[PDB]
């Protein structure tokens, strides 16, 4: 799911973070019980799979744009 | 036997079901205590978040 966090003083809020929910953790102790939720930005898509490719007559910045656009970023 | 002054007794036991007496393990007092007292405690979890007027 997609998550967005806003914060401010006296309801003058502004956006701090945008991203996607990845993990859910529970913790129980003698007099405590909580839920912890973790999220990351969309860039996380670029860290999941090993690849192999030949590139041709490109500058480094053409390559950097290609790697990013492949994940819809 | 209403008129009898009863005296406090303590007996020792061997098992957790209280059916097997320790031999020669019974004490009888000669003077009763004046009073006795009990204590009862119940514990709750009282975590709450900031900004709220009462806890769950």
């Amino acid at each position: 799911k997609e998550i967005e966090i806003t914060v401010g003083y006296h309801s003058d809020d502004e956006t701090i973070f945008k991203g996607v929910v990845i993990r859910q953790n529970l913790k129980i102790r003698n007099n405590q019980s909580i839920l912890i939720v973790e999220s990351r930005d969309m860039a996380v898509k670029m860290t999941l799979r090993r690849k192999s490719k030949y590139f041709y007559e490109l500058s480094d910045s053409d390559i950097l744009e290609e790697l990013i656009s492949n994940h819809g970023l | 036997s209403e008129g009898k002054l009863e005296k406090l007794r303590i007996v020792a036991y061997k098992d957790s079901k209280f059916s097997d007496e320790v031999e020669n393990g019974e004490f009888i007092t000669l003077l009763n205590p004046e009073k006795y007292k009990f204590q009862y405690r119940v514990e709750q979890n009282e975590d709450q978040a900031s900004g709220t007027s009462s806890a769950p």
